[PDB]
């Protein structure tokens, strides 16, 4: 969960626009994952 | 395997459009791999119309090996086709 | 360094090196891809002599880079079997006393083959006393030049690398960050290609040629 | 996923494929069916070439002979759905630029 | 997991593991992967092992094959299809694979029993005289004693060759036994139906009785010529009266050993059962009679003739016939004092021979005649088979498997209930006894349907006997022990090889000081005893792989 | 083309052809890889149908000829540099020994 | 200085090798020997951690769980086999035609191959040839593959032979016991197996009198246990004339009778979690493989336990009618079909014709069409709410950095923006409308992968679904008009065959420079003006733009100065 | 794992079970060691109706056999006698 | 990455020496200051060269080695001239070959390396020839 790459442990937020909803980190902005997989 | 010269050269001098595709796609692929160019631009950028453009000049630096059931490979340039 | 050996290479040229001539974009890569580089059954490389005989090189259509096989002469690490080179004493340990050089390898660390004398250790700032009684009862001190008799090839070469013991490894990497007096993991390390022995070390500069 | 509800998808294929094979296209249908859909890194060997993870094959303790090339993720669900009942499909590696 | 549990060898190839093991540890690196891609495959031609497999061209194959025609691991064949290229097409031999089995209990078992020359320590020669024999092949006398320099133990070598090629052992013109035995057969019946064409109208019992009563009688005549020969001839004519020609190639290891093997193993049988003075009689009976008893291997049916026809029962005719008339044998008590033991009612020797020998019989061993001169044996080596079958399986887990094996033989093939009758408990032991027994493929199992319809829940059940492919089971589980024993002997080999090297290399004078440190002296005194160890069990599980051979 | 009318059925183009994906994938994939995997078939893919799997170029179309690029080689960088130790090879190394 | 650096080299399949697994490298692939009544295969409330059907050492398919030895998580790991011990084998129910060829082709007191030494090497000769097909090895076997049948007695063994058969007529998996029938064959004669088949039913007088009275008739089965070890006696002199070649070392019919089970892994079947519901999925395939470990484990206690050999033959004809529906099912059923490996391989869901040919691609859209003449015939009218969404990637080549550079910093939210980029070194992706714009418009390195919407003069694809013909995949340019509803043009209907009733017709894009102008060079809507099936042109123009070029030309259409200078104007 | 006993049990201090493998090392020393002197000529010169054979082992008659060691002591005695530059 | 030959020819010094100093002639014989101090002397020719992953280790770290092994008692060049003469002068008798290769590599000073590099100096050939061919060492 908090892995990432300029930041540290910070909170995440999946997008709600675009149809895109992957999960990312905040004030700098990578996604730091792969896409999502949902069943 | 065999290293057929130009003399014997069994294949019509035409130009697919197979041949073509593969070349313009292939050109602007390497544009985009920051090649460059050798036509003048007019301020533009769009890797496939240069290529349409370079193919205007005849300036490409390729060579089509066209493959013959038998390995004979059949090196043809791009200068010396008729389009 | 002595030869110039022939080996073959397959080189991925970037398409933005283009503009710049084969003969130094090929040498680019091949000075960038075998600069140190022990390749088994061949040794350790430095540069690149020349090119020779490169055909038209294929194109990928995956990927669009320009794919250039090549075949070359280069300069590898192959002495004779008996090569007298010259290095000095940079390190003392009990074992043995491993001969350094000034850059391009160090682990040439000498097993306990004969050598007529040995003490446990250095006890006064002296690595190897050479009494020899009652003749030449010198001995030396660090940074003294010596040649030594080399070996055969001893490149064994192992990747014993299962994920595993890569994740035990990462275990043990925070055993390195804090601790008083850890010493596990770092002093063993793969030694690289060579297990080299030695002979004779001149014990200083007035020895010239005894004991093989 | 499938129609608009969860996000959704638009398959291509059985009929339509079929068409740019007609028309002769060769990396679009190559492109539109592994890179777009999706890049996967099967590891695969030259001495009985089953599959691994990454750093071995499991089927020989070598670590050595291990390529790291690229596949479409379906063909290595069939290749796990087929061997796992009682089948060995072995997957040869040919040269692609030497001779 | 982890690949101590010895898996990767276990559950594989059986029978063409072995025939290609040994010659690991005794031809070497290429000669092996011959035998492995012919034993494979079967028929194989010359180019066919080049485009199989890709270790060399067809220069190094001709090493490895005329490295192993003379050892008769391989048997060849010249022939053409319509047209030529007389091309050599190849099958694999298989008695010389035995020999590489046997050859140490060959040199080993002969000496006591059978060559009765000399005993005041000869063994220095005895191995000179066979091992060289073996792993050559060949015997050419001008060749093979210009080595020795001596010409004053020529003659007692000549008389050793002599005596020991009385009793077989050496076969004399060495010809056509690289040809197959199918082959023989084929190519006879070939010539002997392209004879007559132009005749009365044939039917199958004209044609088929000729041509196969000529094929049985020369192909009978010509197993019969390397048998029984007269090559040692020209008496004296300046010195040496008794002297073996040094022309014609002489090859080693007639199976009349394999014979004299089987009979040692009668012996045990005779021994274990009653008297044993039965046994100390009957064993110098025997080993005088063997000498012209029908061979194991039995032509005339290896080629596949055997259809359940008339030629099925002349086989048992020839069996029942060819062992009274042939031999003929006219042994008695009178015969058999005249090779007679060292103080072996201790006096009074010769009648107590004649009640010995009348009081062994019933059961099948020795069977007798009022006024018997001979003895045959058709319904006792499959008597010893099965018994050593028995003992095997009271060997395998206590002797209640061996009672439930015996009674289903014995009650003739019966159903389940009725065997709580002839037995000790009801239910649990009898039903554990069985799922171990039946766990093999020894006892088998019989569904019947009751309604017409296959369930397995409304049936009834018995077992049938099935003994012949529970010999077979027997006898390549035999053969994989024996395979993988000696593999693991291999790779104990293979594991310590250059610490017996170094010792191997200069040591030899130096033995007693031992020229080295304690520690590896322990090291290849373990080891040393680790293959006696193996070689010591390979003697025993190789003999009872012999007994199941036929 | 093979002899006879084939015909385009299961029965028909399960002849006719070599590559056990196409033959499985078309009308009956229940045991055309069964079939494959006891007599054991190497087959090796070159089509279109076995190379839409993989995920390769196929033969056809634009994929009938591999794109290679001119290396513009004047003959120079043919002729390698001798050190100059090597005239002393013919020299003083076979004298006498 | 060691830094020793191996060398690549790409590598292109070729070939496809199928055989059989071996059942020796299923140890070597085991990463788990189950086998430890796997009933219990949820550790209390979670997932568990013992060998199980679950597995931690098996891979994950969840989102915070850990899995084996690569640390990830189901995007990471690829997945791990293992096998599973088994007594008193199992038939294969795939391989079950084939068993019965391959023993029926073998005898069963010698169990060697049943030919004659001359026809034997007659056809190794004529199998062997190396112009050989599909049809020719299938058309050699079954050629030889009527004399094994048609031969009375074996070859070089003391009895004969027979033939052999699925048991009664069975269908419905009840009839899976292999008989043969070594009567039906002999007629009057070949006394000594007749004699002692005939004297085994005289003996008892307890119930064989009922017996031989009511069953008369056995036809013996042939269980794995007698087909294995039948199978084992197989000498490789002549495995080669049944199909098997002996060079392999997995090339023996030993192995096509099951000692070994299979356990996929975990990630190629899902442990699917709650779904609006407080209850666990427990999907199909992990009952099945737990529940098999569970019978083949009361076996194993069982026979060294001691039991009865009716409950005995009961439950082990269940273990060989589970496997038997657990692959290659719809054979037996004693939504209730259960899913194998032969549902998720059959058709128009599996994975041949769904799933792997026509897959699921991303990066299109789907929309109705309205008409537009005032587009040209190389355009579709891609509208800004599906443009922003759908991006192409530009690789910044030092030529259109100062576009690219507007393109960043004019953000995504207006239309002539990007969404995503990726610079040179190795993040995943980095975004633009959360963190900086301004500071992140300043380097710019060449390489950068920068997704930017769906602009104008872009390529794209647009075909109909239905697609009878070649002409519906057409490589269109991209136009930004609003009124979300797509516009394409009127002349090119024709080979869509659109009626503008409610019609949806999805479009797509490609993503790399090759096949964009792959697209657009071989696909255009100025190359395609022909249909192939004759040669005639497709697309000119519809029904108003003719019927109104009729009433312009017709022969009285006399136009003023005035209406013909507009008229003229008006069409370019 | 192994629950049974098939019987093979050691007698090591029998006189016949130390000398019948003391006669197969014996036997392994002279077959690991290839052929032996010039006896195998006979072997060459068999040829009993063999065209193809017989022209294969005339071509082995100088096969490595026995001249493997002397060719080996006069290649140590000539890089005592000098030095000379091979790989080994 | 496949190798054809193994010893295809074996070097020495100076010629290679001066091999080396050719390929250290892409920057400079020296400076490393004054090139990155002004303002571009074509652009530092060229934008600094291949010199990045760890190119400045090799060829630098052998430069000082090959230079300066005189091996003396104590508290540097080589020429076209000295070269040329000592490849020829020295072809005189029955002498092998890694015996000139270290005579290349390693100047003796009166006896010591050349009583070390002869093997059997005294059991296999006579006298005289340690001191009639040790006076070209003066070629420097
Ligand atoms: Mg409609
Ligand atoms: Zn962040
Ligand atoms: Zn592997
Ligand atoms: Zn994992
Ligand atoms: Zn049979």
């Amino acid at each position: 969960m908090p892995v990432c790459k300029n930041c540290h442990g910070t909170e995440f937020e999946r997008d709600l626009s675009n149809a895109n909803n992957d999960l990312v980190c905040k004030a700098c902005g990578v996604v730091s994952e792969d896409n999502p997989i949902v069943s | 395997e065999k290293a057929i010269p130009k003399d014997q050269r069994a294949t019509t001098p035409y130009m697919t459009k197979y041949e073509r595709a593969r070349i313009l796609g292939t050109r602007a692929l390497q544009i985009s791999m920051n090649a460059p160019v050798f036509v003048d631009l007019e301020g533009e950028t769009d890797p496939l119309r240069i290529a349409m453009k370079e193919l205007a000049e005849k300036k490409i630096p390729l060579v089509i090996r066209r493959y013959l059931p038998d390995g004979s490979f059949e090196d043809w340039s791009v200068e010396e086709l008729i389009v | 360094m002595f030869i110039l050996s022939k080996i073959a290479d397959l080189v991925r040229i970037p398409p933005d090196q283009f503009h710049r001539d084969t003969i130094s974009a090929i040498t680019h890569q091949l000075n960038n891809k075998f600069a140190n580089k022990i390749i088994p059954n061949v040794g350790l490389c430095i540069t690149i002599y020349d090119l020779l005989t490169v055909e038209e090189g294929q194109l990928k259509p995956g990927d669009g880079s320009s794919y250039i096989n090549v075949t070359f002469r280069a300069v590898v690490f192959k002495p004779f079997l008996g090569e007298i080179v010259t290095g000095w004493i940079s390190k003392c340990t009990a074992e043995g006393i491993k001969v350094s050089l000034l850059g391009i390898f160090d682990d040439i660390f000498i097993p306990q083959n004969m050598l007529f004398e040995g003490c446990y250790y250095t006890p006064e700032e002296s690595a190897w006393i050479w009494p020899m009684d009652e003749e030449t009862k010198l001995y030396f001190d660090v940074n003294e030049k010596i040649r030594f008799r080399i070996e055969r090839e001893v490149f064994v070469d192992v990747k014993p690398k299962s994920p595993k013991e890569r994740e035990l490894e990462e275990r043990a990497q925070l055993e390195n960050e804090i601790e008083g007096k850890n010493e596990e993991t770092p002093q063993n390390e793969k030694p690289p290609a060579y297990a080299l022995l030695g002979s004779c070390q001149t014990d200083g500069m007035g020895l010239v040629s005894w004991w093989e | 996923t499938e129609g608009r509800s969860r996000d959704g998808g638009l398959r291509l294929g059985e009929m339509e494929r079929d068409c740019v094979i007609a028309y002769g296209a060769s990396q679009l249908l190559l492109e539109r069916l592994m890179i777009s859909s999706d890049a996967f890194e099967v590891d695969v060997c030259d001495k009985c070439g089953l599959m691994g993870y990454s750093g071995w094959c499991t089927t020989c303790k070598s670590a050595e002979n291990i390529i790291k090339m690229t596949i479409p993720y379906a063909a290595k669900l069939l290749f796990q759905e087929l061997l796992s009942m009682n089948i060995a499909p072995r997957l040869r590696l040919e040269d692609i630029f030497q001779q | 997991v982890m690949t101590i549990s010895s898996l990767e060898q276990r559950t594989l190839n059986p029978d063409l593991f072995l025939y290609k093991e040994l010659v690991k540890a005794h031809l070497g690196e290429r000669a092996a992967s011959v035998i492995g891609m012919l034993v494979a495959l079967g028929r194989l031609s010359v180019r066919e092992l080049v485009e199989k497999i890709d270790g060399m061209d067809v220069d190094s194959v001709k090493t490895t094959l005329v490295s192993l025609t003379q050892l008769r691991c391989v048997k060849y064949l010249q022939e053409t299809a319509i047209s030529g290229k007389k091309t050599t097409y190849y099958y694999y031999n298989e008695e010389g694979i035995h020999i590489l089995l046997y050859s140490g209990l060959i040199i080993d078992e002969i000496i006591t029993q059978m060559r009765v020359n000399d005993e005041e320590e000869h063994k220095q020669l005895v191995a000179e005289i066979v091992q060289n024999v073996i792993s050559l092949g060949s015997l050419t006398v001008e060749d093979y004693l210009s080595s020795v320099t001596s010409d004053s133990m020529k003659y007692t070598i000549s008389s050793l060759f002599v005596q020991l090629c009385e009793m077989g052992y050496l076969i004399q013109i060495s010809k056509l036994h690289y040809t197959p035995i199918e082959d023989l057969w084929q190519f006879l019946y070939e010539k002997h139906y392209k004879n007559i064409p132009r005749n009365s109208p044939l039917s199958d019992l004209k044609k088929r009785s000729q041509a196969k009563m000529n094929a049985k009688t020369d192909f009978a005549k010509i197993i019969n010529k390397p048998n029984e020969l007269s090559q040692i001839l020209t008496v004296d004519p300046k010195t040496s009266l008794r002297i073996v020609k040094p022309t014609v190639s002489l090859t080693i290891n007639l199976d009349r050993f394999m014979k004299g093997r089987r009979s040692k193993q009668l012996i045990n049988l005779a021994k274990t059962r009653v008297g044993s003075v039965t046994a100390q009689v009957y064993k110098i009976a025997l080993r005088l009679t063997e000498q012209k008893s029908p061979k194991i291997r039995d032509p005339l049916t290896q080629t596949g003739l055997l259809q359940d026809l008339e030629e099925a029962k002349s086989f048992q005719d020839e069996a029942e016939l060819v062992e009274e008339k042939t031999p003929g044998l006219t042994f008695n008590a009178i015969d058999l004092a005249r090779h007679l033991p060292a103080e072996l009612h201790s006096a009074s020797l010769i009648n107590s021979h004649l009640k010995i020998l009348a009081s062994s019989n019933f059961p099948f061993l020795n069977e007798t005649k009022p006024g018997v001169y001979y003895v045959p044996y058709s319904k006792l080596m499959p008597v010893l088979k099965s018994s050593v079958y028995e003992y095997v399986i009271a060997s395998t887990l206590g002797p209640s498997a061996m009672r439930l094996s015996r009674c289903i033989r014995d009650n003739k093939l019966v159903s389940e209930k009725i065997i709580n009758s002839t037995a000790l408990m009801k239910e649990k032991d009898i039903r554990s006894t069985l799922a171990s027994l039946i766990r093999y493929n020894s006892v088998e199992i019989q569904e019947v349907p009751r309604t017409a319809d296959r369930s397995a829940s409304r049936a009834v059940f018995l077992f049938r006997c099935k003994e012949t492919h529970s010999y077979n089971f027997m006898r390549q589980n035999l053969e994989w022990n024996m395979a993988n024993l000696l593999f693991k002997k291999e790779k104990l080999k293979q594991e310590n090889s250059t610490l017996l090297k170094k010792a191997n290399r200069d040591d030899v004078k130096g033995r007693e000081n031992e020229l080295l440190l304690p520690s590896e002296l322990n090291q290849l005194k373990m080891v040393n005893e680790r293959e006696l160890n193996v070689f010591a069990r390979l003697s025993r599980l190789l003999s009872l792989w012999e007994v199941f051979q036929m | 083309y093979k002899g006879e009318v084939l015909g385009i059925t299961r029965f028909g183009l399960s002849k006719m052809r070599d590559s056990v994906l196409q033959l499985a994938s078309f009308e009956k994939t229940t045991d055309h890889l069964f079939d494959a995997a006891f007599y054991m078939k190497k087959d090796a893919v070159e089509g279109v149908s076995e190379c839409i799997i993989l995920g390769q170029t196929m033969s056809i179309g634009t994929g009938s000829f591999k794109v290679v690029k001119g290396t513009n080689i004047s003959e120079k960088d043919l002729v390698p540099k001798r050190c100059l130790f090597e005239s002393l090879s013919n020299e003083a190394a076979l004298k006498a020994n | 200085m060691k830094e020793v650096v191996v060398s690549e080299t790409p590598k292109r399949i070729k070939g496809l090798e199928f055989s059989a697994l071996s059942a020796a490298d299923i140890v070597a692939q085991s990463e788990v020997e189950v086998s430890t009544r796997d009933l219990f295969d949820l550790e209390k409330d979670r997932a568990p951690k013992a060998n199980g059907a679950l597995d931690p050492k098996m891979g994950v398919s969840s989102s915070s769980l850990e899995c084996a030895t690569c640390h990830g998580n189901l995007a990471s790991c690829h997945g791990h086999f293992g096998h599973l011990k088994l007594a008193l084998p199992v038939f294969h129910i795939g391989y079950f035609k084939a068993t019965i060829q391959i023993l029926q082709g073998i005898c069963k007191n010698c169990s060697a191959i049943l030919l004659s030494e001359t026809d034997k090497r007659q056809f190794l000769h004529e199998l062997r040839r190396p112009g050989v097909d599909n049809l020719r090895r299938m058309g050699i076997l079954k050629k030889i593959l009527d004399q094994c049948k048609k031969q009375r007695r074996c070859l070089h063994c003391g009895a004969l032979n027979g033939v052999v058969k699925k048991a009664a007529a069975g269908a419905g998996s009840a009839a899976l016991k292999i008989i043969h029938d070594t009567f039906r064959w002999v007629g009057k004669k070949s006394a000594p197996e007749k004699d002692i088949w005939v004297g085994e039913w005289k003996e008892v007088l307890a119930h064989n009198p009922e017996l031989e009275r009511y069953v008369k008739r056995c036809m013996d089965d042939l269980n794995p246990l007698k087909t294995l070890n039948l199978f084992k006696q197989i000498k490789s002199a002549d495995c080669e004339l049944l199909g098997i070649d002996a060079t392999v070392p997995s090339g023996r019919p030993e192995t096509y009778i099951w000692r070994y089970l299979p356990a996929p892994p975990v990630c190629i079947r899902p442990s699917v979690m709650m779904q609006d519901s407080p209850a666990s999925n427990e999907d199909d395939l992990t009952v099945k493989l737990t529940e098999i470990v569970w019978t083949s484990s009361l076996i194993k206690a069982g026979l060294d336990k001691g039991i009865s050999i009716n409950n005995m033959m009961e439950h082990w004809d269940y273990l060989q009618l589970t496997v038997a529906m657990y692959i290659n099912s719809d054979s037996v059923n004693p939504v209730k079909p259960i899913r194998g490996f032969c549902q998720r391989l059959k058709g128009k869901q599996g994975r041949f014709r769904g799933n792997l040919s026509g897959k699921r691609v991303d990066f299109s859209g789907r929309t109705v069409i309205s008409p537009d003449p005032n587009l040209s015939i190389d355009e579709v009218a891609v509208p800004d709410r599906v443009a922003k969404v759908l991006t192409y990637p530009e690789k910044v080549t030092r030529y259109n950095r100062h576009k690219l550079q507007e393109l960043i910093v004019n953000g995504p939210n207006v239309h002539p923006g990007a969404n995503y980029l990726l610079k040179r070194n190795e993040d995943a992706r980095r975004n633009l409308r959360y963190g900086d714009r301004m500071k992140l418009a300043k380097n710019l390195q060449i390489g950068d992968v920068v997704e930017r919407h769906l602009e104008d003069g872009d390529v794209v694809l647009f075909n109909r679904q239905p697609s009878l013909h070649r002409l519906s995949i057409l490589s269109h340019y991209a136009k930004i008009r609003p009124w979300r509803t797509f516009r394409l043009n009127e002349c090119v209907c024709t080979p869509y065959n659109a009626d503008f009733d409610g019609d949806e017709m999805n479009l797509h894009v490609p993503q790399t420079e090759e096949a964009r102008a792959e697209a657009i060079n071989l696909m255009g809507v100025k190359n395609n003006l022909l249909t192939p099936k004759s040669g005639e042109p497709i697309i000119a123009a519809t029904q108003d733009f003719i019927t109104g070029s009729y009433l312009i030309s017709h022969k009285d259409s006399f136009y003023d100065r005035a209406t013909l200078t507009q008229l003229l104007s008006m069409m370019s | 794992e192994f629950p049974s006993i098939p019987l093979p049990i050691n007698g090591p201090i029998t006189n016949k079970e130390r000398s019948l493998a003391v006669k197969y090392i014996n036997f392994g020393k002279t077959v690991k060691d290839g052929p032996f002197y010039t006896g195998s000529m006979s072997l060459i010169i068999d040829q009993q109706e063999n065209s193809k054979s017989g022209k294969r082992k005339p071509n082995i008659i100088l096969d490595e056999d026995d001249t493997n060691d002397g060719i080996e002591r006069y290649s140590d005695k000539y890089l005592k006698k000098r030095k000379i530059g091979i790989s080994i | 990455m496949k190798v054809l030959e193994e010893r295809n020819a074996f070097l020495s010094d100076y010629e290679v020496l001066k091999f080396l100093t050719d390929l250290e002639k892409k920057h400079l014989w020296d400076q490393k200051s004054l090139a990155a101090l002004k303002k571009s002397r074509s652009k530092g020719k060229q934008n600094r060269p291949y010199n990045h992953p760890e190119l400045q280790g090799i060829t630098r770290n052998v430069v000082n080695y090959l230079s300066i092994n005189k091996n003396f008692i104590n508290q540097s060049k080589m020429s076209d001239e000295s070269f040329a003469e000592l490849m020829t002068k020295l072809n005189s008798f029955k002498l092998f070959k890694a015996e000139k290769l270290q005579i290349v590599n390693q100047l003796p000073a009166n006896m010591v390396h050349l009583y070390s590099i002869v093997e059997e100096c005294d059991a296999r050939f006579d006298e005289k020839t340690i001191e009639e061919m040790l006076e070209i060492i003066s070629g420097y």
